[PDB]
């Protein structure tokens, strides 16, 4: 486990306070608009298993599928974003705490680096 | 004609020789020459002069591009995407202009091949010496790269070459 016990981390929080600094997903995310395609082939699919019309019966049923995953895929794209923050966040603090184990190299160019040459023949 | 450089493709003065017959026979050449002039070589330069003088009344004009020189991959550090990016389409160019010279110089070669004739293994000794010289310098350059080439395979080519050159004249000073 890499980021379970993390210093000041709330049990059972989906979205602690820290995460309300980042830049929220838009609404036309391409994420979230794969996860209503996902809920639209959800109600297509239930159509389909209850034998009405898949593309033309239940146009509620349909727009409460497409609805409840762009909801949740929203509240989904926030804690992923989050996590993914927290974790670049937690790699630069120790890069820059760590010098004498992350070192600056001196940048020789290609006329100085000398490569072994391979004919291809 | 003013439509190629006569420097970049060099063709040596024509000598022709005047006619000098010895028959009272006419020649059938000639008067098919003249059928051809009249029948053929009038109706084209007309067509050609009316085609032309359309071309005239539209005159528009296309450009060379120009590319500033950039900073090569001896010059470029390690790693340094930018720069090598850079690099690698500047020796990808030269690589192509240098292939449009080794063509141009295979082309003298042919055209004095034909040319000269049935004298051609002297007379076009000239060509042969520069098809050589500037052969061996594009072997040299890009002989066996492979099909993944790039600046810097040619690069440690040349620092193979360089260092084979070093060590045989310090072979040969001692
Ligand atoms: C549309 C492209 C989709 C691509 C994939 C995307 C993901 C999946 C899609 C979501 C689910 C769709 C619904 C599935 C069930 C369909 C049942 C059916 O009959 O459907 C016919 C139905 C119309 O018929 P109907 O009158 O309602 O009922 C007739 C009966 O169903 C007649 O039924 P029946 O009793 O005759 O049933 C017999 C039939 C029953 O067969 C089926 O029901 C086949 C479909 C179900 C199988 C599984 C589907 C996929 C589920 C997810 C799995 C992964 C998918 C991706 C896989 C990729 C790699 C393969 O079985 C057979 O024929 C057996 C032999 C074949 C078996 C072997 C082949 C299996 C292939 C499995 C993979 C198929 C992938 C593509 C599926 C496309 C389905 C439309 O048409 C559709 O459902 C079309 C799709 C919806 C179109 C909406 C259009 C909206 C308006 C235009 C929008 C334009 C774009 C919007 C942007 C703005 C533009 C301006
Ligand atoms: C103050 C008043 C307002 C309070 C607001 C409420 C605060 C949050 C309340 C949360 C609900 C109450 C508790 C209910 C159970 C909590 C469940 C969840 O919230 O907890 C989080 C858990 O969240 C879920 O794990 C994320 C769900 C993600 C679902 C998708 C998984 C990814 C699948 C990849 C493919 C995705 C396909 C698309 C899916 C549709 C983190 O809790 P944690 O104590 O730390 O877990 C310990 C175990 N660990 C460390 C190993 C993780
Ligand atoms: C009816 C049948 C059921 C299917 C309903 C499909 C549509 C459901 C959503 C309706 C519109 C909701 C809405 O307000 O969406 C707007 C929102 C983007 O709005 P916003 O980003 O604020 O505006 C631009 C600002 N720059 O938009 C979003 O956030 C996008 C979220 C939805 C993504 C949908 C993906 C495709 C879903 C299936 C479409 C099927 C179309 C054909 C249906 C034929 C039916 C016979």
């Amino acid at each position: 486990t890499m980021m379970s016990g993390r210093p000041g981390r709330v049990p059972l929080q989906f979205l602690p306070n820290e995460a309300r600094s980042l830049p929220p997903p838009k609404l036309t995310d391409p994420r979230l608009v794969y996860m209503g395609f996902l809920g639209y082939c959800s109600g297509l699919i239930d159509n389909a298993i209850r034998r009405r019309p898949v593309v033309s019966a239940g146009l509620h049923r349909q727009l409460l599928y497409v609805t409840s995953f762009v909801f949740f895929g929203y509240y989904l794209l926030k804690r992923q974003d989050y996590m993914y923050a927290l974790r670049d966040h937690d790699m630069f603090a120790y890069v820059k705490s760590h010098p004498e184990d992350f070192p600056e190299k001196d940048k020789k160019t290609y006329g100085e680096i000398l490569e072994e040459f391979h004919p291809v023949r | 004609p003013d439509s190629w450089d006569k420097d970049v493709y060099p063709e040596p003065p024509r000598r022709t020789p005047a006619p000098a017959p010895q028959t009272s026979l006419p020649n059938p050449v000639t008067y098919l020459t003249k059928i051809f002039d009249l029948l053929v070589d009038r109706p084209v330069t007309l067509a050609r002069e009316f085609i032309e003088q359309q071309h005239a009344k539209n005159r528009y004009y296309y450009y060379h591009r120009e590319f500033r020189r950039v900073p090569d991959i001896t010059e470029c550090e390690e790693k340094d995407i930018l720069c090598m990016f850079e690099a690698e389409m500047q020796w990808r160019r030269d690589y192509k202009v240098d292939q449009e010279i080794v063509n141009i110089i295979q082309e003298r070669l042919k055209a004095c091949q034909q040319r000269e004739g049935e004298s051609y293994r002297q007379n076009c000794a000239k060509e042969l010496e520069q098809f050589t010289q500037v052969s061996k310098a594009f072997q040299d350059r890009y002989s066996d790269l492979g099909a993944h080439y790039s600046a810097r395979k040619c690069l440690a080519k040349q620092k193979q070459r360089m260092l084979a050159e070093r060590k045989a004249a310090k072979e040969a000073a001692a």
